[PDB]
């Protein structure tokens, strides 16, 4: 992604060692787990609330005559 | 449907006395107006979505 | 690290340490001070001296006297075990139950959360004041801030206010005392023990207090400021909730850097003041706000010096505020309550649309009246009435209805009224003033608007007398 | 390498005495051991006296202090428009890095006479009390002054947002780079506003130089001068940028600050005299400028939030002196719900006509003396009751042209549509009407010559200018349209 060999050897494979597993990912890392887990709920407090995986179909409605 | 073709004569609209409409006539020119005003806006489409964008981009 | 007490002028306190210079905040605890004397840097002087503040005593400092850094700056214990604790500013009861123990200390300089999180828009809180809610729609998690003079009703207000809240509330609150008296918060104790939500079986009580008195010294003072910030954004990203900050007063920090800045060697700058006065501003009140992490919805009570408000001080303030809670000394002297000046008091969101434009609008027509009203003083001041306009002599009476109407006695200080005093929904309120506005008391009794909730029940005040 | 590196003499206080760089170039911004930026304001012989750019309780002392060796230059480009920076190019909307990276100086000096030219621009804002009653021109530097907000901003608002159609629009001349720059506005602040431009984008050809009130002091003293480079690029690539400096007031508060820190004076109320240069400098650099620098422009809008009306006031004497005016706004229209809220007596361009086009001339040079002399009768005899009959008319007539010089809470228009109204009540159709209803007859009148008037407008619009068809439909139109709209 970026450079210097000898450093960058010691992150850029650390980059995919952490992609170089996926159960987690050299660390998915429980801290990250727990935080995420606030966060993934509290983002969904933040966000609108009728569920992500749903399709909102349709309403119908009648307007007020005399 | 779509839009309804009927023009209106103000002058001669509220006149009208079936007397249980008179003042029905008068409140509904401005009931009218109300609705008017609403429709005249209101824009005619919606968008929709680029489905192939967002069924990359959505990874639940 | 140590340090030798190099000097001391007060707790203003030229460390030298030579055991190196940790940064520029590290907090320092000194030797030979077995009372906990925290020292923050300030300055990295040169001459492996800093200037270090002592918030504290400057009993028995040897000029040489060791000084032992604490190796962070200044950290204290944030958890939930806070509320309903009397913090001092040190992490450290005043509730006098025991150390205020929490899991996690924290750093109390810190960061302003960055813009993005920030949710860049707010809603209009309630406080259930008609003057407030429609002269100036405050905002949830906003920055309120009471100007107001000095004892002017405001702490009573402010307590008013806790109770018209704090109660209803469902996140919790916090109050920092700053400069706040310790009677006040003795005051508030049990007031609060009395609410009960100062509850004790609960340390989670409604309400978290820190405070930090005006018998500290400035740096303590200077220093519940950001003390307090970092628990309640522990509370508001951390516990997530919106967290209701009453601080009384900031201007008494500001006060306290004010106070310091002289002998932090610098040009204390207008009348004293800082140069980074407005860098103390952003950096406090950048780090309060409302996030997509809760709200902090921030009341600060501000002294407004001499009520001058041109006075940079306040001139500042304005910048930073959600909502500016101007409190009328003018109208306070009137006996006035609510004694707001409201045509200072603000919100931006009081601008149409936001708020219910109606609901604004209503009050655009008072709020028209009463400045107009509020131009003739002059001319009214000398010349009184017979020669001007007779439209202007209806708005006058009306104006003097409207102004008796935004007044509401003490429902909490029925200690202080007598009377109880009245609490009003919004629908009484819009069409209260608006009722004026169709002139439908002009052979009512002006007055009899006076200390009144609903304008019904001011209607009736009127009536009782014809 | 450590050997034009310097160890921090002294500091605190971001007041870096800064030991070493003995060879430092004048205002050479200075790269940290923290990484970060100063500037090697002062050369002192025995130290340099570093402002430091942002925060230092990170640094102790004897730190290292290396050169960057660079005068400082931000990034330039158009890739500013869209994209809200700090003036060091530094995306806080995380927008991620911008287009903009090239680079240029800062400080690049305000142009030559001959490379100057006249305005002869309008511009407009899309209010009609502005585009009318200061009609606006192209090049600037000119005050707008009036407090906070009330949507204070809502006058910029209103103006960018009528930019966006112009921007719609071709040519700098009609399209405009926006450049807000953002002295001490909150996070909050901008985190309302841009919110808004961009819900207007509005921000498309608009930087919003992002200096919130946490900032530290020089960075926000410095936010204009970066734009101030970017905008005379834009201008001398015939660009017409448009910045509102909102606000030198604010600067100036950092700037004796930093200068009293580094104990560089405090002069009349604080602050060192050579702010008005500071500016000066500055806004020279705003300009429209001849051909050759593509004919474009600088539009400078500084803003100064007054305290009080205070103007006689260091910084607003000062910037009087520079301004070729200054818009004044009046706070008791404001409560008396007159939003916009001006005193135009203390608005003034001496420029005029310059800045508009002949359509609005035509019907606003009758309307300003018409309201000139309105006022005059509420004011010898400092009574708002009457002098004589005629004006009892008059002010009626006057009184008419009060409601429509306002402006909607949240809008701006264009020339064409605001003459409609204007033309409207000049030449009389409303006084045959009861004042506050006049805005009313514009909402109708206006979503009427909107629909049919297009046309018309088609004309007046290309015309730049009423034209005898548009005058000729307009008398008939405000006249029957005007019979319509009431009856």
């Amino acid at each position: 992604l970026d450079p210097v060999q000898k450093l960058f050897v010691d992150k850029i494979r650390e980059y995919r060692t952490k992609r170089q597993t996926s159960g987690g990912p050299v660390d998915a890392g429980p801290e990250y787990q727990q935080d995420l887990d606030r966060e993934l709920f509290k983002l969904k407090q933040m966000y609108g609330k009728a569920d992500m995986n749903t399709f909102p179909n349709f309403t119908f409605e009648d307007p007020k005559f005399e | 449907r779509k839009l309804a073709l009927k023009t209106i004569d103000w002058v001669a609209f509220g006149e009208i006395i079936p007397r249980n409409q008179k003042a029905v006539a008068n409140s509904l020119k401005s009931w009218n107006e109300t609705l008017t005003s609403r429709l005249a806006t209101l824009p005619e489409k919606p968008p929709a979505i680029d489905w192939a964008y967002y069924k990359a981009n959505v990874a639940k | 690290t140590t340090g030798r007490i190099v000097a001391v002028i007060g707790a203003v306190v030229d460390v030298q340490f030579d055991e190196g210079l940790p940064p520029i905040l590290n907090a320092l605890e000194v030797q030979g001070r077995e009372t906990r004397l925290v020292l923050e840097v300030a300055q990295h002087l040169g001459e492996s001296t800093v200037r270090t503040i002592a918030m504290d005593g400057t009993e028995g400092l040897v000029r040489g006297q060791k000084v032992l850094d604490s190796g962070a700056p200044i950290r204290i214990p944030v958890g939930p075990e806070t509320l309903g604790r009397i913090m001092n500013v040190i992490g450290e009861p005043i509730d006098e139950r025991g150390p205020i123990k929490t899991k996690q200390f924290a750093a109390i300089h810190a960061e302003a959360p960055e813009f993005v999180e920030m949710s860049v828009e707010q809603e209009i809180l309630v406080t259930g004041i008609k003057v407030v809610d429609l002269l100036a729609p405050y905002a949830k998690g906003g920055k309120i801030g009471l100007f107001g003079g000095a004892g002017v009703g405001k702490t009573v207000l402010i307590m008013e206010l806790i109770n018209n809240v704090a109660k209803a509330h469902g996140g919790y609150s916090v109050f920092a005392g700053v400069g706040e008296r310790t009677r006040e918060g003795n005051d508030l104790y049990h007031e609060m023990i009395e609410s009960g939500v100062i509850n004790l079986k609960d340390a989670t009580s409604k309400v978290a207090l820190v405070y930090g008195q005006m018998n500290e010294p400035p740096g303590a003072r200077a220093r519940v400021a950001l003390t307090g910030l970092t628990v309640a954004e522990y509370f508001r990203d951390q516990e997530g909730q919106d967290v209701l900050l009453f601080i009384d007063n900031i201007f008494r920090f500001t006060q306290a850097g004010s106070e310091v800045s002289a002998l932090l060697g610098r040009i204390p700058s207008a009348v004293g003041y800082q140069p980074t006065l407005a860098t103390d501003m952003g950096t406090m009140q950048e780090r309060i706000t409302t996030t997509k992490k809760g709200s902090i919805t921030s009341v600060q009570a501000i002294y407004v010096p001499a009520d001058d408000l041109t006075d940079p001080a306040p001139a500042t303030t304005f910048a930073h505020l959600d909502a500016t809670t101007v409190l009328s000394r003018a109208i306070a002297e009137l006996g006035i309550y609510p004694a707001v000046d409201p045509l200072d008091s603000t919100s931006r969101i009081m601008d149409p649309n936001i708020v219910g434009s109606e609901h604004y609008d209503v009050a655009r027509g008072v709020q028209k009246i009463l400045q107009d009203y509020k131009s003739l003083q002059d001319i009214i001041a000398i010349l009184g009435m017979d020669e001007l306009s007779e439209e202007d002599k209806l708005t006058v009476s009306r104006a003097r209805k409207i102004q008796r109407f935004l007044s509401q006695p003490f429902q909490v200080a029925e200690v202080f009224t007598g009377h109880l005093g009245k609490l009003v929904p919004l629908k009484e309120t819009i069409k209260g003033f608006q009722q004026i506005l169709a002139g439908e008391y002009d052979h009512l009794p002006e007055q009899a608007f006076y200390m009144v909730g609903p304008i019904e029940e001011a209607v009736a005040k009127a009536d009782k007398l014809a | 390498d450590l050997e034009e590196t310097g160890r921090v003499l002294s500091i605190g206080d971001g007041i870096a005495r800064v030991h070493g760089l003995r060879n430092v170039q004048a205002e050479e911004m200075v790269e940290f051991s923290s990484g970060l930026k100063g500037m090697s304001l002062n050369l002192e012989p025995d130290n340099v006296g570093v402002v430091v750019f942002g925060n230092d309780k990170l640094i102790k002392e004897g730190d290292i202090v290396k050169r960057t060796g660079a005068i400082v230059d931000v990034p330039v480009g158009e890739e500013l428009l869209g994209r809200v920076v700090d003036a060091l190019g530094n995306a806080i909307d995380g927008k991620g890095p911008i287009g903009s990276k090239a680079r240029r100086r800062v400080g690049l000096k305000a142009p030559g006479i001959i490379p100057r030219i006249s305005v002869r621009e309008p511009m407009q804002t899309g209010i009609k009390a502005v585009d009318s009653l200061v009609p606006i021109g192209r090049g600037q530097r000119e005050l707008i002054i009036g407090d906070r907000q009330t949507g204070k901003t809502s006058i910029a608002i209103d103006t960018i947002i009528n930019q966006k159609r112009f921007n719609d629009g071709t040519d700098e001349k009609k399209k405009l780079y926006c450049i807000y720059v953002a002295i001490g506005q909150k996070r909050s602040t901008v985190a309302q506003l841009v919110k808004r431009l961009t819900d207007a984008d509005a921000m498309k050809y608009t930087i919003v130089v992002s200096a919130t009130a946490s900032d530290a002091a020089p960075l926000q003293y410095l936010a204009p001068y970066s734009g101030c480079s970017m905008g005379e690029y834009f201008r001398d690539n015939g660009k017409h940028a448009l910045i509102i400096y909102d606000d030198l007031s604010k600067q100036a508060v950092a700037y004796r600050q930093m200068s009293l820190l580094l104990r560089r004076p405090p002069g009349r109320e604080a602050y060192p005299g050579d702010v008005f240069y500071l500016h000066s400098r500055l806004l020279e650099r705003a300009a429209k400028m001849n051909d050759a620098f593509g004919g474009g422009s600088l539009t400078a809008l500084p803003v100064i939030e007054t305290q009080a009306g205070d103007v006689s006031a260091y910084i607003p004497t000062n910037v009087i002196s520079i301004t070729d005016g200054q818009i004044f706004l009046e706070t008791e229209l404001f409560y008396k719900g007159i939003r916009p809220a001006i005193n135009v007596g203390l608005s003034v361009s001496r420029v005029g006509s310059a800045a508009q086009t002949r359509a609005m001339k035509q019907v606003a040079g009758t309307m300003k003396l018409e309201l000139a002399q309105y006022r005059e009768v509420a004011a010898f005899a400092q009574f708002g009751s009457d002098l004589d009959a005629a004006t009892q008319q008059l002010l009626s007539r006057g009184v008419r042209l009060t409601e429509l010089l306002k402006q909607g809470q949240y809008s701006p228009m264009a020339i064409e549509e605001q003459v409609a109204v204007i033309y409207a009540g000049v030449r009389g159709y409303l006084d045959k009407l009861e004042p506050s209803k006049i805005t009313k007859f514009e909402n109708a009148f206006l979503s009427h010559v909107i629909s049919q008037h297009q046309a018309l407008l088609g004309k007046i619009r290309t015309d730049g200018k009423i034209s005898e068809e548009s005058d000729a439909k307009l008398k008939e139109i405000v006249t029957n349209f005007l019979a319509g709209f009431e009856a």
